[PDB]
RNA sequence: CGUUAGUUGCCAGCGGUUCGGCCGGGCACUCUAACGGGACUGCCCGCGAAAGCGGGAGGAAGGAGGGGACGACGUCUGGUCAGCAUGGCCCUUACGGCCUGGGCGACACACGUGCUACAAUGCCCACUACAAAGCGAUGCCACCCGGCAACGGGGAGCUAAUCGCAAAAAGGUGGGCCCAGUUCGGAUUGGGGUCUGCAACCCGACCCCAUGAAGCCGGAAUCGCUAGUAAUCGCGGAUCAGCCAUGCCGCGG
């Protein structure tokens, strides 16, 4: 059942299936299946096309989702380029931005590993 | 019925000096709700033995506050005879309550 | 009319009152199998009875505090034995072979400084 | 064990079949000291032995083991040259240790997703004699014999 | 991250405010990197100490939320 | 700079927070128990003399 | 488990409280 | 195991119970904590010249019952002048002193010690007294109301076997997920907040939403542990406004 943007989650419980949208977590799902009264337990497979529309229009007009987020969040960061706040050169340099160490670790933000040598 | 409490770091000179409040309110007095021991409260201190790096090897100190309780059921002044000033504590504290 | 023993095991203690009759056993305002419910080893606690054929021709009101369930089970087990030999002091020279009469000294041994966990020692590295 | 000969630790018999061997097996199954869930699995597996075969779960289990006990194995021993694997007869205590051990290990390799099933089928499969538990058993008997050249050391 | 006030050094605004009654100064210089930027106090150019020297940073709108030390970095070679 | 610092550890400080403890007989900044105002060192020292009342050598 | 703050066990471990672990 | 003692503990034994040990009533039991008893190779068999080794009863405990404190003469010209003390040498409008910022928190890299994991003997939600050490009257915070929550209003109680931190978690029972980088795992990042504090940019923790990474059990090496031990699960304290605690010291399941 196509919902946000283009998403076709299917054959799993809507509450989980809902998750497969950029902008839906287990939180925003619990809401939609109560502020639109749909059993979360039911598979998308067997699910009324009246319930799909109550959903599709709720979620899509309740909050900014999927690819708008993506392009906001992206433009939201290049904002921090601005004149050059700290988190600027940090995203700019690709190093941890939330004040954590860097002597060791920081492997998630620094891709894999680029190793070197030393001395005699 | 009269309430006095007795704290102390020393376990021997409490049961002793509060069997003094037993006898000096037994001789001159009457019926006794005996010495009952509240549980003790141990303040632990753990310290590394060395001035410098030696994170293992430490020593262990405690400061056990023994607590002993004593009440008696004849509030007369024919009891506050010795219990006026007839003192052999040293570092016991007293809490005379109502 | 009444017989009793004190069971203990690993900071867990059991007041155990025996009576003859029926087969019911009370523990802390609850039936046995509601308190020790779905805990396989519970039935061990009454192997004293099952030894001497006291079986369920006894009732037992048992309060118990200290520990966790499986300590209590062994504690009760000790009370049941320490009670029913206080009913029949001849009920001793048959609970010796099974040894249902021994406190079981095993308790949490102390955590030591410079270890991690009593015996567990921290990790070596050499180089 | 430089000093004594280590008194084999004696096991508290089973709360059901009153068998020491059973408990032993239950322990090997146990994980982080969760004897309860351990014994649930073994017993709830004994249930699967019934729903499928006529026989008493115990005599299944019991004879399933005896088919996984190895009679010979190889223990290494070097010299002033290289390391050689002398085939050694296997003492009764070690047989049990090994069968039971192997049983569980063999089991948790099986496909069916639920502990109780696997234990059961494996036990069942090893009673018949087609178990992958029994492979680890035939493999050692076969890994001796292959070194039969060296059973003139033996220590 | 605060919510009763914005905790900006008072000795800063006095300069700013009384520089905002016909005041055009660029030689404005501070050690108050701890202090939040404030509404449309733009246009000015605050030199901020990084621990070694003062940094000529021109203030725009958009950066209104942030603090002053976010523009005077305290190290070298990132 | 231990001295100008021990006679600043006593001064009532501009802003509450900047307040810190100190060995009374060490002038020592780190590991100063609140109950004694003593460094862990000067403490094992006194406890052994006997000049620390009721403080025993803990054993269990 | 013990590192997802939004689980009960992540809270228990972290030692905190909230939506995913409220105090009765 | 026994005495001594009854604002913690109960029909075990009886009457009221707004069925909460809450009110008289009671210390028997559990417990709280002082002093004692107890185990010694004493007794029976066996080998031995002896000390003692193999057994066996009695007994809660049997041969060091279990765990601590306790570290000989001395070695490493071991560590530490940065805890303190001290010989010498050195600066003494500065090698002393005060402040404001910055740094000890950097990051192509490399190792140590750990933490959380890679899931079904598992993860999620709901409901359910198992209670064994400690801390708290410039604090612990019941219980109210607002708030998804952090937390903020309000306010009871106890210098605390009496009141509070207290939920112990693994567990038991119910439902859900059905093998998938997943309802596994929670890294990174966007955003919106709370709190402590003069002040959280560098550099705080906590809540909530969104994001959801590497990780499918680890080469050659190599660590711990012999029984309430290892493994596993929570609990407290010290420092401390707060906290980068996954550390350390302890506690029990």
């Amino acid at each position: 059942a196509r919902i946000a943007g283009v998403e076709i989650p299917r054959n799993k419980r809507v509450d989980v299936a809902l998750t497969y949208i950029y902008g839906i977590g287990k939180a925003r799902a619990k809401e939609a299946l109560e502020k639109t009264g749909i059993n979360p337990a039911t598979r998308v497979k067997d699910l009324t096309e009246a319930e799909v529309v109550r959903l599709r229009e709720y979620v899509e007009n309740t909050w900014k989702l999927e690819g708008e987020l993506r392009a906001e969040v992206a433009a939201n960061i290049k904002r921090l380029m601005d004149i050059g706040c700290y988190r600027g050169l940090r995203h700019r340099r690709g190093l941890p931005v939330r004040g954590q160490r860097t002597r060791t670790n920081a492997r998630t933000r620094k891709g894999p590993r680029k190793t070197v040598a030393g001395k005699k | 019925k009269i309430r006095i409490k007795l704290r102390g770091f020393d376990h021997k000179t409490l049961d002793a000096s509060a069997q003094k409040i037993v006898e000096a309110a037994r001789r001159s007095g009457a019926q006794v709700s005996g010495p009952i021991p509240l549980p003790t409260r141990v303040r632990r201190f753990t310290v590394i033995r060395g001035p410098f790096k030696h994170k293992d090897s430490r020593e262990h100190f405690e400061l056990r506050t023994h607590n002993r309780l004593v009440d008696i059921i004849n509030p007369n002044r024919k009891t506050i005879e010795q219990l006026m000033t007839l003192d052999l504590p040293t570092g016991v504290e007293i809490e005379i309550k109502t | 009319e009444q017989y009793y023993g004190t069971g203990r095991r690993k900071e867990a203690v059991a007041r155990v009152f025996l009576r003859p009759g029926n087969g019911k056993v009370t523990v802390n305002g609850q039936d046995f199998n509601e308190y020790f419910q779905g805990l396989v080893r519970a039935v061990a606690a009454l192997e004293p009875l099952r030894a001497v054929d006291a079986l369920g021709r006894f009732d037992a009101y048992i309060t118990v505090r200290g520990g966790g369930k499986s300590g209590q089970i062994d504690a009760i087990k000790l009370g049941i034995a320490r009670a029913l030999v206080q009913y029949n002091p001849d009920y001793r020279a048959k609970l010796k072979p099974l040894g249902f009469l021994t406190r079981d000294a095993r308790v949490v041994e102390r955590k030591k400084y410079g270890k991690h966990k009593a015996r567990r020692a921290p990790q070596y590295s050499k180089r | 064990a430089r000093r004594r000969r280590a008194e084999v630790r004696q096991l508290q018999p089973d709360l059901v079949y009153g068998d020491v061997l059973v408990t032993a097996f239950i322990n090997k199954i146990m994980r982080d000291g969760k004897k309860n869930l351990a014994a649930r699995i073994f017993y709830d597996a004994c249930k699967i032995i019934q729903e499928k075969t006529g026989q008493e779960p115990l005599k299944v289990f019991k004879q399933a083991v005896e088919n996984v006990k190895p009679r010979m194995e190889v223990r290494s021993r070097r010299v002033g040259g290289a390391n050689y694997q002398v085939p050694m007869e296997v003492s009764p205590r070690r047989q049990q240790s090994l069968a039971l051990r192997w049983l569980v290990q063999a089991a948790n390799q099986r496909p069916e997703r639920r502990a109780a099933v696997r234990i059961a089928h494996e036990l069942m499969d090893a009673a018949e004699g087609k178990g992958g538990a029994v492979k680890k058993k035939e493999d050692v008997e076969r890994m001796a014999e292959a070194n039969r050249a060296y059973a003139h050391y033996r220590w | 991250s605060l919510k009763k006030g914005v905790f900006v050094d008072d000795h800063l605004l006095e300069k700013v405010l009384e520089l905002n009654a016909k005041g055009e100064k660029r030689l404005i210089k501070t050690w108050s990197r701890r202090s939040t930027i404030v509404p449309e106090m733009v246009g000015h150019t605050i030199a901020v100490y990084n621990g070694k020297q003062h940094v000529p940073v021109y203030i725009t709108e958009n950066m209104v939320g942030h603090k002053l030390g976010e523009f005077a970095p305290t190290r070298t070679y990132r | 700079a231990r001295k100008a610092l021990i006679e600043k550890a006593k001064r009532t400080p501009k802003f509450k927070v900047r307040a810190y403890t100190r060995c009374v007989r060490c002038g020592r900044a780190r590991s100063v128990y609140r109950f004694f105002g003593l460094c862990r060192i000067c403490l094992r020292e006194l406890a052994h003399k006997g000049q620390l009342p009721g403080v025993r050598k803990a054993s269990w | 488990g013990k590192g997802d703050r939004r689980t009960r066990r992540g809270k228990i471990w972290r030692g905190t409280y909230g939506k995913y672990r409220p105090r009765k």
